[PDB]
């Protein structure tokens, strides 16, 4: 998961 | 917005819509290429192809069970098209780019025709 | 195989197939989640969800085309969820974590129900 | 496009  | 992204969802879900196809589960239409036949989703084929999305937005084809398509087109250039659809990998061969790269300008697929028509000027 | 991969390729079909949604193209079920109803495409739902996926390969309920859910399950809850299939982005929040994980581990989406438990422990 |  990962900021956009 | 505020959201989180996971990375490899988009791979995820093209992978289980190709083991769906795999499966022959939900598949809706069938691909006529001459002699030879393709199952796949409509749905698939609208979000590769700008000529599937044509077709499958009309609102008379888009019930249809079997699309034929040209005689022109090659059943083997449409197969390695098909897959690259479903996996975003591409079969690309000395024997088979000329086929691939014709039948990707009809369906309308500009990614695969930019990438063949690169491979055919290195080899000039 | 000798095969070349276009990387955006899987990312461009999921934004394709949620452009669909969107103008209500194609889309083959209506789930109902008390008073709320969503429509989808069946395929998608199936790649996504460990749930869709055993609905839809059921020989009985494949043809159905509305599926309602549990009385329990939050409609926002599964708007975030259904908005994740299609685009990646997950919309968590302090006031719907609780919602979203209990609504994932329905629809058995294993990687949602992962963060969101890794949000909650660093809460506590 | 890559060498996958
Ligand atoms: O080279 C290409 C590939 C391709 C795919 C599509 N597909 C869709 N386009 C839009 Cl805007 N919304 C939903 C779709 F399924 C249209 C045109 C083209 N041309
Ligand atoms: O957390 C999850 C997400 C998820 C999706 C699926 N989907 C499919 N699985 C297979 Cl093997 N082939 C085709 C599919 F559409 C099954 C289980 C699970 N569990
Ligand atoms: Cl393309
Ligand atoms: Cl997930």
């Amino acid at each position: 998961w990962v900021i956009p | 917005d505020s959201c989180i992204q996971f990375t490899r969802h988009a791979s995820d879900v093209l992978l289980n819509l190709n083991r769906l196809r795999s499966r022959d589960i939900l598949t809706d239409v069938v691909i006529v290429v001459s002699r030879e036949q393709f199952r796949a989703h409509k749905t698939v084929l609208m979000a590769c192809s700008g000529l599937f999305y044509s077709i499958f937005t009309d609102q008379l084809k888009c019930n249809l069970s079997v699309i034929n398509l040209d005689p022109e087109i090659n059943p083997e250039g449409f197969c390695i098209l098909l897959d690259f659809m479903y996996t975003s990998r591409l079969n690309l061969r000395e024997g088979n780019i000329m086929a691939v790269m014709a039948t990707a300008m009809y369906l309308q697929m500009e990614h695969v025709v930019d990438t063949c028509r690169k491979f055919i000027k290195a080899s000039e």
